[PDB]
RNA sequence: UAGGAGCUAGCCGUCGAAGGUGGGACAAAUGAUUGGGGUGAAGUCGUAACAAGGUAGCCGUAUCGGAAGGUGCGGCUGGAU
RNA sequence: CGGUACCUAAUCAGAAAGCCACGGCUAACUACGUGCCAGCAGCCGCGGUAAUACGUAGGUGGCAAGCGUUAUCCGGAAUUA
RNA sequence: AUGGAGAGUUUGAUCCUGGCUCAGGAUGAACGCUGGCGGCGUGCCUAAUACAUGCAAGUCGAGCGAACGGACGAGAAGCUUGCUUCUCUGAUGUUAGCGGCGGACGGGUGAGUAACACGUGGAUAACCUACCUAUAAGACUGGGAUAACUUCGGGAAACCGGAGCUAAUACCGGAUAAUAUUUUGAACCGCAUGGUUCAAAAGUGAAAGACGGUCUUGCUGUCACUUAUAGAUGGAUCCGCGCUGCAUUAGCUAGUUGGUAAGGUAACGGCUUACCAAGGCAACGAUGCAUAGCCGACCUGAGAGGGUGAUCGGCCACACUGGAACUGAGACACGGUCCAGACUCCUACGGGAGGCAGCAGUAGGGAAUCUUCCGCAAUGGGCGAAAGCCUGACGGAGCAACGCC
RNA sequence: UAAGGAACUCGGCAAAAUGACCCCGUAACUUCGGGAGAAGGGGUGCUCUUUAGGGUUAACGCCCAGAAGAGCCGCAGUGAA
């Protein structure tokens, strides 16, 4: 089928090709249901040097292409 | 291979058959695939055959075999016997 | 050529590992002993565990020595380094297991036990 | 008190990687050398694998090795040829 | 011939568990003796603090005195005239 | 498993409950020693020659093949609110 | 929202605040004393301490050599008129091999493991799969050995060292077709890449038995056999989250950190190797330490829930220790191999052996936790059509008020 | 100078052992200088490639090497002092 296509926005391209964006999202206590903002860093493999600084950059997981490589690049929208 | 057997239930010296077609690999009272129906030929007249042979045309037809007693119940109570057709196809 | 003051590496499992020889056993003034002659010794390096501890007057047996034996028919043996074993005073060890070979004049002096023990007897 | 299977096992089994050894280092003996002979264009540049691709599934035909392997044989095999 | 190619064998260097010590590090146990603490008996001496407890306290600090306490300098009342 | 279980008959009213307090908590008390002694002791506490509390013995009481002690997690407890 | 009161406790006497204590439940509980019977569960919690013995995985003459015994016609009679003393018809069984399967199952344990391990939700355009079931390709060729038998030796030994021999559905060489395969073009999502026809050097099977009746065999039924799909099994790989505590652990890593090329894996890459920048990881506490198999489950809580795992199930890890491999579809293999180590045992002293965390039993320690028990009748599994064997799985008996009625 | 290694002796007296250069590493304690050359480890000949240092640089050639690979010899390579 698919693979699964979740989004992100960069933080820092690595040298030759490695692009990490970063995912944040809302998690709670369930003690308490408070709900409070943390984030979880799913780096992806930028096939071209396609993305950019600014860029939202939604991506879609794969099987390794190497140790970190996970997930490849499908969405990019601007750049600062 | 996967097989249909008799795995158990009830108290001291009385057993509840629930029948169960999975691989030998397992226990006899291990992890399953598929608990159709339950046996219990203990009583005073009847064996109590609950059956949904529905699923014996799947399994029968790509792997499952009836092994030596859960055979001849099917021969007995006629759910292979409706098979018989099913086989015969 | 053992004497007084020489240090021997033991051969058994007991504990020790190092033995300074305190007599020859024997007559009154005798110098040295060699392979079959039984020592007094000190331990002076004891394997942690171990049924012997460091400090311990104990006697031993000669296997191994460096300057070896003459046999009857005019041949010999020698080895590389002198070692000993630490007996229970009625001529049984008091480790369980042997390392090493052994010279076969032990037998003479009914050390069975040792030279059964021992990987084999030279 | 090992059972009889353990006693008898371990001689099948010198003999029968004793055959195992027969074609495995036959097969790695082809791999050693007809390896070595199908490069640098040689007087059997192509023909060469006439004996290769057939050892490599006589290799396949049987238990010896695995298909993909095969597989992987003439994927660095067929490239040359 | 079994010479090449390979193979058994032969050497030749990379990595090895364990070992061997080697230094330490860390941890535990023990150690002739010791010195702070707790409990009891408070055996004993003194009466410091509570009555402006016979010559108000309290903190930081500093010094002496075995200790209690003694003094001194800033600050506080949680004190009498 | 097992002639075990079960059914028939015969049988004697046959052969079988134990334990802690009897102070206030808590329903179950009174005499002998006893003299802060023996000792009990969940908190408060009893005994110094008139103890219901100790130890000795009849009643009962709580409830049954258990009763009591010991240690261990939770509620009682909103001392993690 | 079926639950949520408590009893005391600082005085000469009150209010607050405070911990502390008991009333109430449960325990794999155990102990002092007691003890009717059944119907029921649970049963070393400590030493993953060490082990004597029994003893626990086998399988098939319907593979085919053997060889033995041997019924089997079994002479002349050995004249003791009864056996075979001979021959061959010699079955079946024994052997003990060669052979295919099994050994990774059933069984036991929680040391390691604070982690993708487990749980749970996804994914593979990186997946494998003997046997089983269905699908089609079909079963041509030659074949030495080779244990067994003879022969030499060791040792009480154990079990070996050498000389010549023997069958196969065992085994190995010759060509046969396949979505094999890398060379040429037309499918869409996940950049790489896929998708199912394409069209081509290719690629090689192969097993024959006891037999129904026929044809002195044929579809090979049986039961396989090897070629191209599937169904299945269990396992693999990859991201979500739930997952102990210490900063009296803050700076963590340097094939590390990304990429660049070879491997090779069922596939992936820093996984390793030659190259490039110091990068990447971090106080959101990386790092390290200490502790602990995980989950379901238990349990009591009004709910907010969180503590147990003997239980009873599902998954992981282990099999004297520590390494390396073989074989097999599946192992780095609990009653396989080798190495190294430590312990233990037999000896005729020449060298031989063993690994109870499979079920009882023994010692030990402990407060304490089952009979060196029975039977496979049921079930369930193993190889065999079946019959048969193995069940120390299982089904029962023992023993215990330890606990429930 | 076999074996042994302070058993000698008032006493390890005398002798033996250590030693150059290069590379790795190095404690307690401190007056912060040191301790320190702590201790403790490893290396060293010759030939050929070479990519390249001090460069003899003109450049490898001219010697030591930049120091890396591959070899050869001996019981031993600062082979003596």
């Amino acid at each position: 089928n698919d693979r699964k296509v979740y989004v992100g926005k960069v933080v820092s391209d690595k040298m030759d090709k490695t692009i990490t964006v970063l995912v944040e999202t809302y998690k709670t206590h369930k003690l308490y249901g408070k709900r409070v903002k943390y984030s979880k860093k799913y780096k992806t493999h930028d096939e071209n040097n396609s993305a950019k600084l600014g860029d939202i950059v939604k991506i879609q997981e794969t099987r390794p292409l190497s140790a970190t490589k996970r997930f490849r690049l499908v969405e990019i929208v601007e750049e600062s | 291979a996967v097989k249909i057997r008799l795995t158990r239930l009830g108290s001291k010296r009385n057993p509840f058959y629930r029948i169960v077609v999975a691989d030998a690999r397992s226990p006899r009272d291990g992890r399953i695939i598929e608990q159709i129906g339950t046996y219990n030929p203990t009583s005073a007249n009847a064996p109590e055959i609950k059956v949904d042979e529905a699923l014996a045309l799947k399994w029968l037809n790509d792997g499952a075999k009836p092994t030596d007693t859960v055979h001849n119940i099917l021969s007995k109570e006629g759910i292979m016997k409706k098979f018989d057709e099913q086989k015969k196809a | 050529m053992i004497q007084q003051e020489t240090r021997l590496k033991v051969a058994d499992n007991s504990g020790a590992r190092e033995v300074l020889t305190i007599k020859v056993l024997g007559g009154s003034g005798r110098k040295t002993a060699n392979i079959g002659d039984v020592i007094v010794c000190t331990v002076k390096n004891a394997t942690p565990g171990g049924v012997v501890k460091k400090g311990d007057v104990v006697k031993a047996v000669i296997v191994r020595t460096k300057s070896g034996v003459r046999r009857n028919d005019g041949s010999y043996i020698k080895f590389d380094e002198n070692a000993c074993v630490i007996i229970r005073d009625d001529k049984g060890p008091r480790g369980t297991r042997i390392f090493g070979p052994v010279a076969r004049e032990l037998r003479e002096g009914n050390f069975m036990k040792i030279v059964s023990l021992a990987p084999e007897v030279l | 008190a090992n059972i009889k299977s353990a006693i008898k096992r371990v001689k099948t089994t010198e003999k029968a990687e004793a055959r195992n050894i027969s074609q495995k280092s036959a097969m790695r003996t082809a791999v050693k050398n007809a390896k070595t002979a199908v490069s640098n264009n040689a007087d059997n540049k192509n023909e060469l694998v006439s004996l290769a691709v057939k050892l490599v599934d006589k290799a396949a035909q049987s238990n010896l090795i695995h298909s993909n392997k095969a597989d992987r044989i003439k994927s660095q095999l067929m490239t040359a040829n």
